[PDB]
């Protein structure tokens, strides 16, 4: 029901779900207001200025966010980034650094043709020099 | 914006003011007549219009205009988009395409799910290089020579020259072989296993290595 | 542009905005600003200004009020841009075969992010020529 | 040659930016007033902001702009649509044929080309839920009953959800993973 | 595609079988055999969710067919703008190949009819071989001869006597009439070919083919898939034309007999062999040409390889562009020899990257650069080029 109500279906398009929860939250304020409230002495000032809240949130969720100042680049100088090293910073980096093998993979023999393994999804990938010769031989990998 | 306000004093020729690097009237006039006497859009206008249909706009209204405010977000989605390429990665060990198998891979974790549910209760390879095959026959040649009375000198490169070559030249190799050796019976039992024959040859094998 | 992009009134302007700037790298142009070549230029210059802004700089120099620095640095051209850092003319190697300016346009924003970057390394580094990333051979060379 | 020679010695992305600049003087021409500078800046990021959600097919409606203001500029973001679009498709021509085309030109196109084919896509979608469902009963009827005397003729009987335990289970997981 | 047959297998194949039928190439008595190669057009933009869902929650547990349809509806993004799809196939979807299948499976009974598919797929107990009937006479049976579909592309081989075509165009000239004679004009045979090889334009068969074409499209739904003359080849075989020309796969096939064989002239290089599996001799020929799509696609590639992409270097150009050139000759092979214009292509677009090897090397144009440095193998340091 809530859904189809005019105060959701008027914002636009991205709002209504937001609208739609704050929605539903002030109609079960404004109810548990009217069940609290005797017949006979009610007012609407709560529900109306509830309704002047979720304008403001409908405003504001609608109105995006100004431009910020173009993020510029940092002067491109040179640093000697220190060193570091060790378990903790030899792990985090280690997923980083090329490792032994992608090393002779990144090693091809120059004579002999390369071993490449083909895969069904392209043929270019070359094993280079990382089985080793008898290995490259026996064909195990 | 300083220098832009601070305005020029007179002037100061500034071909010589930093230094800069670079890296007959009566007659001008007559040659000049001479060259003379031989020498001789609307959806802007649409937008000029509006220009002038603009003209109900007070200035009360022009100070307060709603600026900025993208409504794409291309900051934020940006920055995301930004975030997720700083960097890449280097891809793990697993992925060169040595692949195994389909079969020590499914055998393999099959009773690693059956072991979770008990607890709940040649391949693509190219062919072989022909230079990486001459390594593979120089280093089996000295290990053959080395020792011929030993029976896994043969096998080994009975087995292993015979997956290079396929063939009955390895084969060959492999039945010399077995003549140097004889006394030790496993180099006639791989023997017999590298002959493909059903009684011809076979049998004769049969009845040499008895 | 004509915008964000501060643009150099006289041949005063022109030589005390090179002057004045020794951290930044500053970057002039030339052109007759009703012209397409350097009116695709400078709206580039308006974004890649405010990317470069930290390091280098860009400033708007027309050839109409200024006929000063035509004389000296050889410009006639459709459009021109020049470097200058601590006060020097920054020479940029394309494959233009003019080394100390460069008369053609280019469209990608990482890209003239790119060389002046790399004229900003060449510039730190001292030399007086920079090895341009990209060739620019086939492409303008005008 | 040689005259001008002597003379001088003894002394499209064209037309879109165009129309954009072109806009940008005349709003700068509009009123000659107080910090236009900044008015001209702010104007500035509503054309290109305009033209950006044109791109994007949003409504770009703000409800502080005034009329005129608002109409010129939905005026250029109509004129500069008419030839992004119109470019988009000669140039996918010209790439097409292979005669004269430039690196980022080609990207460029790649991605304009895009969000048109992107923007005539959820047109279909928003078409296609605006007039309901093109079948109708009538032929949903004759097709649906084609499909069931089919595979009643043939007994085919119905894939079942994959049970808890499955026989090959593991080895369909390891083909998807591979 | 099934998992038996490449799509080159699925060439040869099926010419082996128009081969293989009954008395197909005999004219004498008024046969005419007309070959229709339509695309479905848009057909996996315009599937309906609703349908779609029913026709899974006949195969299928329906948790799994919701599942599909639900997946199917998702919200779509691209850079700053967002939709949903409520109207037609997602295809980067992994079971979406099921799906698109399942649906042509649809149109594949709309276009055969219950009996008709019936007969293609024989017993449910012992279904028969692709293009094998269990007898003569139910291969006889109805128009359709041979029938498949590769993915949006279907293929349906009709075989009419002179009655048969008499009735089907008396039919769709009743409904049609223009005494102008336009049915030649739009009609699009494949351009690929040298004149008398593309089949000729008489009023019987155009006509014929014409209205075989109005029978299929108004036998499927419109809201289904979209059936466009434009987008359909009708190749029609009848005492005119000896000519059978379809293209499979992007294979241009052009089928001609013993018979009318000195209608036209033999193509020499780049031909396949029909055999007769009765006869065990050869009964007809095929000649091949690669199509103009699968060309205006190869170029496409390199220029796109070459001068759209830039910059990076050369090792991987030649890699990339060697891996492209050696994917097309694997699955073109012997049609490459045939066909002209593609060999012409391959000189101008294997020249495209010496010259951009060159300029990259320096400005100035090299009087004479050796091959020796493009053709050698990449372990010794050449481009590795083919």
């Amino acid at each position: 029901y809530l859904f189809a109500s005019d105060m959701i279906q008027k914002f636009p398009v991205s709002v209504h779900k937001q609208m739609l929860r704050m929605l539903c939250a002030k109609v079960s304020l404004a109810a548990r207001v009217d069940a609290g409230q005797k017949n006979g002495d009610r007012n609407t000032v709560l529900a109306h200025k509830w309704k002047a809240e979720l304008s403001k949130k409908a405003r504001k969720l609608s109105e995006a966010p100004s431009i910020s100042e173009t993020k510029a680049l940092p002067i491109p100088e040179d640093q000697p980034k220190k060193k570091r090293a060790g378990r903790k910073f030899r792990k985090y980096k280690e997923k980083f650094r090329l490792s032994h093998v992608r090393q002779l993979q990144n090693r091809m023999e120059f004579g002999k043709q390369e071993q490449t393994v083909l895969d069904s999804y392209g043929e270019e990938v070359g094993l280079g020099m990382s089985n080793t010769s008898l290995q490259q031989a026996v064909g195990a990998t | 914006p300083s220098f832009l306000d601070q305005e020029p004093p007179a002037g100061y020729v500034p071909g010589i003011g930093r230094g800069a690097t670079g890296f007959d009237d009566e007659a001008a006039n007559v040659f000049k007549t001479l060259e003379l006497k031989l020498a001789q859009s609307n959806v802007k206008r649409q937008f000029a219009d509006l220009k002038e249909s603009l003209a109900a706009v007070t200035e009360s209204e022009w100070m307060d205009i709603p600026d900025a405010t993208d409504f794409t977000r291309r900051n934020k989605r940006n920055r995301i988009q930004e975030q997720l390429n700083r960097k890449t990665y280097a891809a793990p060990d697993s992925l060169i395409p040595g692949n195994v198998d389909l079969n020590k891979l499914t055998e393999e974790r099959e009773k690693l799910l059956q072991s979770q549910i008990d607890e709940n209760l040649v391949n693509s390879l190219s062919d072989a290089t022909l230079e990486d095959l001459q390594k593979m026959r120089t280093i089996l040649k000295s290990y053959r020579k080395a020792d011929p009375t030993n029976p896994q000198g043969w096998i080994a490169s009975a087995r292993l020259e015979e997956k290079a070559r396929k063939f009955s030249v390895a084969k060959k190799i492999i039945e010399n072989g077995c003549q140097e050796c004889p006394r030790s019976s496993d180099i006639w039992l791989e023997n017999i296993r590298l002959h493909e024959s059903d009684v011809h040859y076979c049998k004769t094998l049969v009845a040499t290595a008895i | 542009a004509s915008v964000l992009l501060p643009q150099l009134r006289t041949g005063w302007h022109v030589d005390q905005a090179i002057v004045t700037e020794t951290k930044r790298l500053v970057v002039i142009r030339f052109g007759r600003k009703n012209d397409r070549q350097c009116m695709i230029m400078d709206e580039l210059l308006s974004s890649i200004a405010e990317r470069v802004r930290n390091f280098a700089v860009i400033y708007l120099c027309d050839i109409d009020e200024v006929s000063d620095f035509d004389e000296m640095y050889e410009l006639t051209d459709p459009m021109t841009v020049m470097f200058f850092y601590h006060n020097k003319h920054m020479m940029c190697d394309f494959g233009t075969g003019n080394n100390n300016k460069l008369n053609f346009i280019v469209d990608d924003k990482q890209e003239m992010i790119d060389i002046l970057e790399t004229i900003f390394r060449g510039a730190r580094k001292n030399k007086g020529l920079v090895v341009s990333p990209y060739d620019y051979n086939h492409k303008r060379v005008s | 040659y040689i005259g001008n020679l002597i003379t001088r010695q003894f002394e499209d992305a064209y037309y879109d930016l165009e129309l954009r600049n072109s806009v940008m003087d005349d709003i700068l021409e509009m009123m000659p007033e107080s910090i236009r500078q900044k008015k001209a800046r702010t104007i500035l990021q509503h054309l290109s902001e305009a033209w950006r959600c044109w791109k994007a097919n949003i409504p770009w409606d703000v409800p502080g702009m005034p009329a005129p203001i608002k109409k010129i500029i939905e005026r250029y973001i109509k004129s500069k649509a008419d030839a992004w679009v119109s470019a988009a498709h000669y140039n996918r021509e010209r790439i097409k044929r292979g005669a004269h085309v430039e690196k980022t030109m080609v990207k460029k196109n790649l991605g304009r080309l895009t969000r048109l084919w992107i923007k005539n896509e959820q047109e279909r979608q928003r078409q296609i839920q605006k007039n309901g469902p093109e079948i109708t009963p009538e032929e949903a009827t004759t097709i649906f009953s084609v499909m069931v005397e089919w595979l009643e003729s043939r007994s085919f009987s119905p894939i079942p959800f994959p049970p808890l335990t499955y026989k090959n289970d593991t080895k369909i997981l390891v083909l998807a993973l591979e | 595609p099934s998992d038996s047959e490449i799509p080159p297998l699925l060439v040869y194949k099926w010419t082996q079988g128009i081969n293989n039928l009954s008395e197909i190439w005999d004219v004498s008595r008024g046969q005419s055999a007309v070959l229709l190669e339509t695309t479905l057009g848009e057909m996996a933009e315009k599937i309906d969710f609703t349908l779609l869902n029913r026709l899974l929650r006949l195969i299928v547990d329906p948790n799994i067919a919701d599942y599909i349809t639900a997946k199917n509806n998702v919200v779509i993004n691209f850079k700053d703008m967002s939709h949903v799809n409520k109207y037609g196939l997602i295809r980067g979807l992994k079971f979406a190949s099921f799906i698109f299948q399942y649906y042509g499976l649809v149109i594949d009974l709309l276009l055969l009819g219950q009996e008709r598919a019936t007969d293609l797929a024989g017993p449910a107990n012992n279904p028969n071989e692709f293009m094998q009937f269990k007898s003569k006479e139910v291969e006889k049976a109805h128009p359709i001869r041979l029938y498949t579909r590769y993915l949006d592309r279907i293929y349906m081989l009709f075989h009419f006597e002179e009655d048969e075509g008499e009735e089907l165009t008396d039919e769709y000239l009743a409904e049609n009439p223009d005494p102008n004679f336009e049915n030649s004009i739009g009609y699009n045979n494949r351009k690929c070919w040298p004149k008398d090889s593309r089949m000729r334009l008489i009023r019987q068969d155009v006509n014929l083919g014409r209205a075989v074409f109005w029978e299929i499209q108004s036998r499927v739904p419109t809201s289904l898939t979209s059936i466009k003359w434009e987008n359909a080849f009708v190749s029609v075989y009848s005492k005119n034309n000896p000519n059978l020309l379809f293209s499979m796969c992007g294979f241009e096939v052009r089928i001609l007999p013993r018979q009318r064989m000195e209608e036209v002239v033999s193509n020499d290089e780049g031909v396949w062999d029909l055999v007769d599996e009765r006869t065990k001799q050869r009964t007809a020929k095929a000649y091949l040409k690669v199509s103009e799509e699968e060309i205006k696609k190869f170029d496409s590639r390199i220029r796109g390889i070459l001068m759209a992409s830039g910059s990076t270097t050369f090792t991987k150009v030649a890699a990339k562009w060697n891996t492209s050139l050696i994917s097309l000759f694997t699955y073109f092979r012997e049609a490459i020899v045939a066909t002209e214009p593609l060999l012409d292509i391959l000189v101008k677009g294997e020249t495209r990257i010496q010259n951009r090897v060159k300029l990259g090397l320096n400005s100035k144009m090299p009087t004479r650069f050796p091959p020796a440095v493009f053709y050698t193998p990449k372990e010794l340091g050449g481009l590795g080029m083919i």
